[PDB]
Order: structure tokens, then sequence, then C-alpha cells
């Protein structure tokens, strides 16, 4: 069961945070589309996730494009793949 | 005061010609070239002109003009539409712009406010956005001042708005005009002491010559704050007058001394390098000897500190008096054991000089932690000036900036409190605050902070304050004028920022009042001599004595003017300076390799010296205690062995 | 839980002797647990500027003298500037620190710590001078030691446990020998009375307990040669690969 | 009546290792008192300059000391929130007064009354009962803390020399007066002897010296300054009328004792009192002596001629 949120709208980030909390609680998959459109939201997501216990099977996925709008925190804290 | 000359009378008659038919008019010339003074002088022939000065920043918007009308104008519906006119019936309101070509272009080559004034002029009105109604102008006319587009901070204007506004080029007065006008001033100022009257001519000539030699070298090519316009010259002669008013007797060398002192307090007050300071000092001495073939002594300092009158002073008793004031200041205000040295005296003298003058606003440029704020607070405490500052925190916006400014302006103006602001680089990120400070520096009244019921509260408090002071006002207009006078006389705002040339240029753009309404002080960084004095005078408590220490043939002298046989303490303090001197080279090399450096400021040196003292104390104590333990153990061993 | 190398020890001493409060740059997070253990007895708490309860934690730290750990300091609330400046005012028996909202009493000794998790942080100007930095960097020696400990723990439980216990014993021996010398200084600070003679014979007995250590150094030269000879390329490859 | 100090002081009690905060003359006995910053007060004869006795018991610097009509019950105050009432002849503290919120700057006593005025760093003037030490009244309404207090000789008005650039007068707040730039540093009620003379110079009438290098003679009834004495080098720490009433006696932090004849706005005398700042000043009620306590940790007495 994967939840699918997009990044860029304040409503969108509100629902993304709610879904991340729900998935951490219940161990579900969550995937955020094109996250580079908000460096502040990236900082909040990284620093929130750094200090939480996730249930097994939880997986947070962020899809993005190559650019210097990403903070170094996510590039060091996340397992990275190039496509 | 306006001294007639050819340029003044010509431009004064022509301004009259244009303002009679109420045609808009823009005076183009470098800042401080007498544009505002010339327009105000010409305006007196037209008694119905009520002039209000506008203050364009790089972030100008149409609302800047709009709210101005809301203070100085009223609009009413006439049978032929809606018309806006000044409340002063029978008189036109002249909005005198200062920097028309300052506001940044949009992404597609057009200032918003410039097109707004074009809509004002061409169609005689604008579209009130509350209901999109065509409001026309009855008795308004638009004049402005500007600097040429060749200035890096200024742009050229679109031809559509340039055509409605005739443009008059206002050059600087030039050698002959300065000679005549400041010769008149010098002849006027040398009669409180009659014996000095005969020296009116050689002074004035000297006064201009150095200024010429000071204006053709220190140009904007090197720095963004080399504004050597003749406006500062007006301060110069005023300073000399203020240095001769209470005396009523003085030799010629005293006059030369005050002249050189004002040169040093208006020149070398902004320079960046020791080489330029050396050149300026050498030229001051050279012109002094040229035009006039105690004062010759280099450590020239004046002070309103020791005596009833502003007199020349010597350094040592100055330091002793300073130390006594430090004791009192520590007892009263805060427990901050500062370390004082040769340059602290000059800096506090400068801050006091600014706090003495009217509209004494200031700007400090030096390394952060170099004592700017503490010295500012010290001098503010001494002179009875209450101190206010920005309580910067998270979630701190334009609204709270404006609220704090509102309250402190009320305190400073209504109660006549002589408050001084500590404005710092930590709040220059909100553009609105930058514009607000540009206004307050421009004219001492921000047009829009107090409004509505707040304005009513202001006027009630102003009525009470003026009743206490002794000026009865029955109307809010003249009462607000009195408030403007009080703010003009009372406040002393000071700005602080690192020496980042890009930062200075950005501040000049976003707020040119920071380089036109406040003197700029180049604190820089603690030189080798000052740092050496700090270390030497703070490490006295240590037992840094080596009687047998011998000086090698070659020494790594980091602090100049060491003794030819430097002592042990001398060399140790030289090393204490050198450890901080190394960090500059380290950061330079690291940045050369593209690495990340960090600031190396005097607070690091204070920590270094305090740690050095604590470590020396602890090591000496431990070694002595261990020796005593060893000795007593050996004593008991030998006693029991012999027993 | 401090590591065993010069860099972390230099940081640790930097975290006990200081004049301005320190700013620790932690790429890993070891310094967090280090400060957690160092001042555990004092009920040292931790918070962040982004934390909503930052001001209450601050107030408690000053009032009750309890040290505090502050993390995530790129978003620095400059309200703490007076504290770093050592600016206070004292009225008789009440010493107070100004805080903008109001001036409040503080204990004679409290320690606030600032910690960074991203080494690439460019701090605001107010921190360029008001604190002293502390780099929790990692060098080749630390990584080599970590890799050797990991590989011994994973393949050879006997070798790992033996070397650990033997090194602990050697540290105990050295500490006890120096302590027993210091106690001999303290006692000597013989022929007078039997009581003085009695405690010294037990110390010569514990000089024989150092013969126990003279024998234990020959047993750990045996554990440390095996791992050193068999695990050179692993450690060298680990360090070189990670730094490249 | 013409008591104006000659060139050299005769003797001075140098037995201090801390600065002097106040110096006052005993009314009856031929002695003088001096409070120091070392939580101590010294009492000694001014006619010889030989130490007699000391008052001790405070924990912080003693800022003030005074006398009642005839010495007897002394009142001192120290910056550790404390006031103390002492027996002069015994040189022993008999009462301790507390109930402020900050340090105490100055204190005085009605010479034949039954109450104490105290001026406190927390922006107020505390009125206390002598026998109980209980704050019968508290007078507030300042912006900054108070520097000095002085009661009307008739026990009706209290003059408060604030740090708000103003000097107030309070009904036992009647009025506020403000004609200074810097802190006003000291006050003194005028005697009757000057009452006619002041009318020639141009009540009740007050005197006020300030940090702005000025002294000013003010009147309660109008709230406007009568006279402005200028020419001071530094802050004024003392303003005392003369018994004869023609002369104003003042001291400042400039190593100068100034005696003014206010009848014709002249400076009668300028005496190089000390080698550092003069902290406090007083004159004997009848005897020809004037005492200056200075930052040199000394108290010098000048005979008058
Ligand atoms: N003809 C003149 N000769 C000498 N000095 C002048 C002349 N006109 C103006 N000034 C000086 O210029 C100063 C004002 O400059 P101004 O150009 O009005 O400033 P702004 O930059 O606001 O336009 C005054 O202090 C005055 O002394
Ligand atoms: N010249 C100095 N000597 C000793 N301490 C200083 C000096 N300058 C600043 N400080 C220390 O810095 C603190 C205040 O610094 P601040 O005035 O803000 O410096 P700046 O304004 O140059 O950043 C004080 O606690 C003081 O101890």
């Amino acid at each position: 069961q994967i939840t699918s949120i997009a990044i860029g709208s304040a409503e969108g980030f509100n629902q993304a945070d709610k879904a991340i909390n729900t998935a951490v609680k219940s161990g579900r998959w969550v995937m955020l589309k094109n996250v580079h459109l908000a460096p502040g939201w990236l900082m909040q997501l990284e620093k929130k996730l750094h200090s939480l216990q996730p249930h097994a099977c939880f997986r947070l996925f962020l899809t993005m494009e190559i650019n210097p709008k990403v903070p170094v925190n996510l590039l060091r804290a996340g397992r990275i793949f190039v496509f | 005061v306006v001294v007639p000359t050819l340029d003044t009378v010509r431009h004064e008659a022509l301004l009259y010609t244009w303002l009679a038919e109420h045609k808009p008019l823009v005076l183009c010339g470098p800042p401080g070239s007498g544009k505002t003074m010339t327009l105000f002088s010409a305006l007196r022939a037209l008694p119905d002109m009520e002039v209000v000065g506008l203050n364009f920043s790089s972030a100008t918007t149409p609302e800047l003009l709009l709210k101005t009308f809301d203070h100085y104008c009223e609009y009413r519906r006439t049978p032929n539409g809606v018309v806006l006119a000044p409340v002063q019936l029978g008189k036109w309101l002249v909005l005198f712009c200062d920097e028309i070509n300052l506001p940044d272009m949009d992404k597609y080559g057009t200032q918003r406010v410039i097109s707004f004034i074009r809509q004002m002029v061409e169609h005689g009105g604008f579209y009130r956005t509350s209901d999109q109604t065509w409001v026309k102008l009855e008795r308004i006319q638009f004049v402005g001042a500007c600097n040429p587009p060749t200035d890096p901070g200024r742009k050229p204007l679109s031809h559509r708005f340039l055509r409605h506004v005739p443009v008059v080029y206002v050059d600087y007065p030039g050698p002959a005009s300065l000679t005549q006008i400041y010769g008149t001033f010098n002849r006027a100022m040398l009669r409180l002491i009659p014996s000095l009257r005969t020296y009116a001519e050689p002074l004035t000539a000297a006064m201009v010559e150095f200024y010429t030699m000071s204006q053709e070298r220190f140009t904007q090519d090197t720095q963004p704050h080399y504004i050597y316009s003749p406006r500062e010259m007006t301060r110069w002669v005023r300073g000399i007058f203020e240095a001769l008013r209470p005396l009523e007797t003085l030799p010629v060398e005293g006059l030369i001394r005050i002249w050189a002192h004002e040169a040093l307090r208006l020149f070398q007050d902004r320079l960046v390098e020791d080489e330029e300071r050396r050149w300026t000092d050498e030229n001051i001495d050279t012109v002094a000897l040229k035009h006039f073939p105690k004062a010759m002594s280099r450590p020239i300092l004046y002070s309103n500190w020791l005596s009833k009158d502003y007199i020349p002073v010597d350094q040592e008793e100055l330091r002793d008096y300073v130390k006594a004031r430090l004791k009192v200041f520590y007892e009263e205000e805060l427990d901050v054991p500062l370390v004082l040295f040769n340059e602290v005296l000059d800096h506090v003298l400068r801050i006091d000089r600014i706090f003495r003058q009217p509209q004494g606003h200031l700007l400090l440029i030096g390394v952060s932690g170099a004592g700017k704020t503490t010295l500012s607070r010290f001098v503010a405490w001494m002179n009875g000036l209450s101190v206010y500052q920005i309580k910067v925190h998270r979630k701190y916006t334009g609204e709270d900036f404006d609220e704090d400014l509102r309250t402190v302006l009320r305190r400073s103006g209504c109660k006549n409190e002589k408050i001084a602001f500590i404005m710092d680089e930590s709040n220059v990120l909100d553009s609105g605050f930058l514009e607000r400070m540009n206004t307050l520096l421009a004219n001492g009244e921000v047009p829009g902070l107090f409004e509505g019921d707040e304005y009513a509260t202001l006027m009630t408090q102003c009525k009470e304050g003026a009743q206490k002071e002794g000026l009865m006002l029955d109307s809010h207009e003249e009462l607000y004028k009195w408030f403007t006078s009080q703010v003009i006389r009372n406040l002393h705002v000071v700005f602080t920022m690192n020496p980042s040339s890009e930062g200075l240029k950005d501040r000049a753009a976003t707020s040119p009042a920071l380089f036109n309404r406040c003197v700029l002080n180049w604190f820089g960084d603690w030189s080798t001599e000052a740092l050496y004095q700090v270390g030497k005078e703070f490490t006295s408590k240590m037992d840094l004595e080596k009687p047998n220490y011998i000086v090698p043939d070659y020494m790594p002298v980091v602090y100049d003017k060491l003794p030819q046989p430097p002592s042990h303490r001398e060399a140790i303090v030289n090393s204490c300076v050198f450890v901080h001197q190394t960090l500059h080279q380290a950061n330079a090399r690291l940045a050369k390799r593209g690495g990340r450096t960090m600031a190396i400021t005097p607070r690091h040196y204070l920590d270094f010296i305090n740690h050095y003292a604590n470590l020396f104390h602890e090591k000496r104590s431990e070694l002595e205690e261990q020796q005593m333990h060893l000795n007593v153990g050996l004593r008991k061993i030998k006693e029991t062995v012999d027993q | 839980s401090l590591p065993a190398d010069d860099l972390c020890t230099e940081n640790a001493i930097m975290l006990k002797r200081f004049n301005r409060y320190p700013l620790i740059i932690d790429p890993s997070g070891q310094a967090t647990e280090f400060i957690m253990n160092e001042y555990k007895d004092r009920k040292i708490t931790r918070t962040s500027f982004l934390d909503d309860a930052f001001r209450k934690n601050l107030e408690s730290a000053l009032r009750f003298g309890n040290p505090l750990l502050v993390q995530d300091v790129e978003s620095y609330d400059p309200v703490l500037n007076p504290v770093l400046n050592r600016e206070v005012r004292r009225t008789g028996g009440r010493v107070l620190i100004t805080l903008g909202d109001q001036d409040i009493d503080l204990s004679p000794s409290f320690v606030i710590f600032l910690s960074t998790r991203d080494p690439t942080v460019e701090f605001p100007p107010d921190l360029c001078s008001r604190v002293t930095f502390v780099n929790f960097t990692v060098t080749r020696s630390s990584l080599q030691s970590q890799c050797l400990n990991e590989v011994l723990k994973a393949e050879r439980p006997d070798v790992d446990e033996k070397r650990s216990d033997l090194l602990k014993l050697q540290g105990e021996f050295q500490l006890r020998l120096r302590q027993l010398e210091k106690s001999l200084l303290q006692a000597l600070n013989i022929l007078d009375d039997d009581t003085i003679i009695t405690t010294l014979e037990n110390l010569k007995r514990e000089a024989a307990e150092v013969t126990r250590k003279v024998e234990e150094t020959d047993i750990v030269m045996q554990e440390v040669e095996t791992v050193s000879q068999q695990y050179l390329p692993l450690s060298t490859a680990c360090s070189s690969i990670y730094f490249t | 009546k013409e008591w104006i100090p000659r060139p050299p002081e005769k003797y001075a009690l140098s037995g201090h290792r801390s600065p002097v905060t106040r110096v006052i003359f005993h009314p009856v006995f031929s002695v003088m008192v001096s409070a120091s910053e070392d939580a101590t007060i010294k009492v000694w004869d001014y006619e010889t300059g030989d130490f007699e006795r000391t008052l001790k018991g405070h924990t912080d610097s003693v800022q003030d000391i005074s006398f009642d009509h005839s010495g007897k019950l002394l009142a001192s105050c120290s910056a550790d929130m404390t006031i103390k009432l002492w027996d002069f002849q015994g040189f022993e503290c008999i009462r301790t007064m507390h109930g402020h919120d900050h340090n105490v700057s100055s204190v005085a006593i009605m010479p034949n009354g039954d109450h104490i005025v105290s001026a406190s760093r927390d922006k107020t003037i505390k009125m206390w009962e002598v026998q109980t030490g209980y704050c019968v009244k508290t007078f507030t309404g300042h912006r900054e803390w108070v520097r000095m207090v002085r009661p009307n000789q008739d026990g009706t008005l209290i003059a408060s020399c604030s740090n708000d650039q103003t000097v107030r007068v309070w009904v036992v707040c009647k009025a506020e007066l403000r004609e200074h730039e810097h802190v006003v540093e000291c006050i003194s009620w005028a005697p009757e002897s000057s009452y006619s003379s002041i009318s020639e110079a141009t009540g009740p009438f007050l005197l006020s010296g300030s940090r702005d290098k000025t002294i000013k003679m003010w009147d309660v009834s109008t709230g406007m300054c009568l006279m402005t004495l200028v020419g001071h080098d530094n802050w004024v720490r003392g303003v005392l009328f003369h018994s004869g009433g023609k002369f104003i006696l003042s001291c400042a932090d400039d190593k100068t004792l100034r005696v003014w004849d206010y009848k014709n706005k002249r400076c009668m005398k300028t005496l190089n009192a000390h080698e550092h700042f003069v902290t406090s000043l007083d004159f004997h009620k009848t005897a020809p002596y004037v005492v200056t306590g200075s930052v040199d940790q000394t108290v010098k007495v000048w005979e008058c001629r």
C-alpha cells in the first residue's frame, strides 16, 4: 500500500506530512513527487525523519531532478540512486 | 544659509520660472551638490508652495507616494469626478523627490513608481485602487532630485516619463564658488576671536586645496562610500566654528590644530587601508605647512570630557579619566571588564563628537566583536543618552519592526529623551525595515508608522509633551511639525556591519540615507599595535619574568616598535599577537585552495589570553604543589632512615 | 564512550575547559552521547533552537545551573547573544542575565552547548565571534581502529574479548600503581608507630600485584600481533576507500 | 557667616583601603563621620585628625551616613539592600532596616523627627519609622532609579534628585522640574538666610547640581529655574548652601571645590581639593570647617577664614 503525494503546494506538504506520520505509525510506503521545489520542506522532512522510529515495511521515497536546490542533509542521510 | 553666486542665482531664477507654471522639474547632479538647498532657496519667492520631501529607495513602490498624500492631502468628489488637493487651501503641495532614478527596474525594463508619476503628470491623475476611480490632481506639482545614470547605483529613465519633466543639471560649485562661499563663512567665523580675522584667507584656501586633493584621489572606484561631495565641507567649517565659539581667545596654532582635528574627524574617518590614512595625514600636514608658513604634535585629540569647554587634551590624563568612568560604568550598568588601549580613546571620542552634533547619526564598519556595540553603549551612557536596540528574535517581521520603531519614536520625541539606537547587521534582511530606516535617516519622520487611532494617541501625547515643554499648539499640523523637530534634535541612530564591500553596496542601494544622513566610521580590525597593547596590559597579573632570557639576532617582529632589547614579557606578548596573526595567513591559504574558512575576531584573542592566564596559573600551582609533596616525602624518608 | 585518539580527546578537553561556550561540529553524533554521559549526573537536558520549548529549557538552565545541549544551530535565535557575551548585572545576592523579555537570575555555573549536524553549515554573523569551534572530524587512525575492532568482533570473538579484557587489566594496573604511589606520598607527608608500618606492607603486596601486570603485557603482545599481522590490508583499504 | 576655605588642609584620616562615599559633620561634637565602600564607616575628630571609632556590620559598600539634631541616633545605608540605625557614642548598630528590592543610594533623617527617608535603586523613596523600621510609606513614579533624597526642614515636602534628568518634589507628587541634559546628581533645600538674598539675585527654593557640568537654583512655586551656575569641568557631586545664605558650596568630579557668590553670578573660589574626584561634601553647622571625601580614599577637612 503506497501513498502518493506531490510537492509544491502547502496543502500538498500538509498531506505529505500527515501521510508520513501515518506510514511511520503503521509501516506503509509513502512516495513524494519532485521534492526539489521546496528546500525548507526538505530540511523539515530530513530533520524530522532523522529522529523517529519507523515500523517495519515503512519506506519513504523522494523523486527529484539534478539541481542545487537540495540540502546536503538529504544527500548524506538518504540512500541515493541515479536514473 | 545660502551665499549668492552665479550658479545659485541662475538656477534659482530658472527654478522660479518653471515652478510658477507648476511644471514638473528634476534637478540632476551628484549627491550633496546643493540641489535641495538650491530648490529650497528658490522656493521662498513662492509663498504658496508647501514642500514635502519624498525619500526614494531602491525598493520604491507607488504606495510611497500614495500614503504621502494621505498625510498631506484630501480628496473629494466634485461634479466632474474626484479631485485630490492639499489640505492647505490656496497652497500647492510640492513633492520634492530626492532619488528618482534609484528604484530597480522590473525584469522588463521599467520602474513601477516612475510610470506612476508619469500617470500623475500626463493625465493629471491616477486610478484610486479602492474602487478603481479616476482621481485627478488640483494643486500638486512634482519635482525631484537625482544623480546621473553613470552612477553604478542609478539607472537611466524611460523617455516616456523624461519628456514631461524638464531636467536641470546641477554641477558642484567648483573652485571659484567654493572659494567665495567658504571665504565668506571663514571671514564670518573669525570675529569671535578678532585677532584671527586676518587669517580668514589662508585658512579657506587651505580648506579647499586639501579637499580638492581629497576628492580627486579617494573616488568611488575603490570603495562604495567615498562620497567626497562638498556637503561635508559645510560640517568642516561648522566644526571649526563650534571649536571657536566658547573660547573668545586663541593663538593661530590653536586654530590650525582645530582645523587639522576636524580634517581628521571628517577625513580618514572612512578610509580602509593604512596607506590611505598615511597619505591623508601627510597631506594634512603638508597643506598646514604650505598655507601657514602643540598643533604640530601628532596625537591631536579634543574632548568635551575633562573641562567645561571643548579644548585640546593630552592622552595620559584622558586614559586616567576614562578608567575612572569605566569604574563608575561597571558599578552602574553592567559587569563587563573591558580592555582599553590607544584606539579605544579615539573611537569613544568620535562617538561622543557625533552624539554632540544635531542629527548625529553614524555608521560603524569593523570586524564583529571588535567593541563597536560596547563602546557605543559606553559613550551613550556617559553623555546621558538612553540606549535602545533591536530585540531580534525568531518570528520578527516588518510589523514588529514598525511597532518597536513606533514606540521608541514616541519615547524619544514626546518625552524629549535623547535615545540612541543600536542598529545592527542582524536585521537588514527585511527590506521594509531598510526602507523605514532610510526614511528616518532622511528626514527624521517616517510617513506612515503612526496612523489612525495610533495617530490620535500620538497627537494626544504630543500635546501633553508640548504643554510641558512650552509650545502651545492647538492643531495637529504644527504639533506634528514640533514632533519632527524633537526627533530631529533628540535621536542618534548608529549602524553596524562587517567590512563586506558587496554588503556596503547593497546597503547603499536599499538605503542611500545610510550614506547621506550619517557619518561612516571605519573601525576595521584591531591593528598589531592595539592587539599588542591589549595582551601586554591584560597579562600583567602573570609572572612572565625570565631574567636570563636572551634575544636572538633575528626576531619575528609582528608588532612594530618593540624595544631593541625586547624583554621576556615583551617577546611573550609578541608571540601572543603572532598566534592570532597566523590565523589570517591560515584562512587566506585555505580559501586560496577553495576551502571553507571562518572569522578570526578579537573575541578569539580575548579567549586566548584568558586561557593563557588560567593555564599558566594552574601549571605553576601544580608544579609547586608537586615539588612540596616530593620534598616533604623525602624529608620524612630521611628522618626515618636516620632514626 | 569517547573514542581513543587525539582528535576526540582534544575535543573532550575543549568541552571541559573553555571561556566562550563551545560549538561542536558533529558529522556523526558521537559528541551527543559524549556530552550526555559527561554531565549525566547533573540531569543535563538537550533541545534545539527549532524546538518550541527552547526558551523554557533556557530559563531552567540559567536558573538552576543545569547545563543544556543545543543542537541544530544554523537557525540560531540571537536571543542568546547576551549569554555568550558574559554580560550580567548583580544586585547584592542576586546575579541576573538580561534576555530581552526580562532579566532573570542565573546560577554561578551553567554550561550551554551548541552542536551542528551538517559540517557545511555557514553560521550567521553572530556566531562568527561569540563562540569557539570544536571539530568532531574523523581521521585515518580512528577509522582504522574502528575497522579492526569490527573485524575482530565479527570473526574472532575469543581474540576480541581477550584483547579487550587484557587492555582493561593493563589500564587498571597502571592506574593502581600510580594511585598507590600517590597514597604513599600522602602517608609520608615508620619507626614512630606500628600502624604506619602496617599499611605499607600491603602496598609492597600491591607492588607484587604490579608483577601481575608485568606478566599481563606479555599476554596482550600475543593478542595484538595476530590481528596486526593478519589485518593490515583490511584497515588500510577501509581508510583509503572512505577518504577517497 | 563668611566661612570660605584657605589654601592648605591641616589633617585628614588616611585610614581607608576603599573609596569614600559620603562625609558629614557631627552637629554638636567636634567630630566627623565618613562612610566608605568597604562596608565600614569611620568617626574621628576633625580638630586633630586622629581616628576615634568605626561602625561595622554591613556586607557591601556603605553609600551614605548622616546625623540627627545632635548626632546620637545615626543612620547609615549600604548597597546590600540594607539600612542601619546606630548608637553614636556606643558605635553599635541597634536596628537593621530592610524591605527594598535593590541597592540603596542615599539616606537622611529629620534631625528632631521620628522617621527616615531612604532612596533606593528600584526607582523609589522609602519612608520608615525610626523605632520600628517598618516602611510606613513608599513613593514611586520614576523612570530611572533615584540618586539622592532630602526632606524639607519643616517636614512637609521631600526633594528627590532622580536620574531621569529631573528633580521632583513630593507631598508627605507635588511637582517635577527638568532643566538638565545629564543625570542630576545632588540636591539641597535652601535656608531662610538666602530667602531675601535670592530675591536680590533674580520660596521654597532648591539647588541641584548635575552631570551636565551645571548647578541650578530652582523654585517650587513656579517650577522654573531662577539661576544657572555654569563653568564646571565635570559632574557635580555636591550642592550645599552656606549658613550665612549668600554663598553656594559645591563639589564635582574634577578635583575642584567651588564656592559661588550667587548674588552676582561669579565664582568666588576654586580650590584644588584633591588629586582625584571628590565624591561627597559637607559643612559644619557652626564651626569653621568643611569636609570633602574623595576617590583617593581620603577625607580632607579645610579650616574656614
Ligand atoms: N553654492 C554652494 N557652495 C558651497 N556649498 C554649497 C552650495 N550649495 C549647497 N552647498 C552645501 O551643500 C549642502 C547640501 O547639499 P544638497 O545637495 O542639498 O544635499 P542632497 O544630497 O540632499 O541634495 C549644504 O550643507 C551646503 O553647505
Ligand atoms: N575591546 C574590548 N575589550 C574587551 N572586551 C571586549 C572588547 N570588545 C568587545 N568585548 C567583549 O564583547 C562583548 C560585547 O561585544 P560587542 O560590543 O558586541 O562587540 P562588537 O560590537 O564589536 O561586535 C562584551 O562582553 C565584551 O567583554
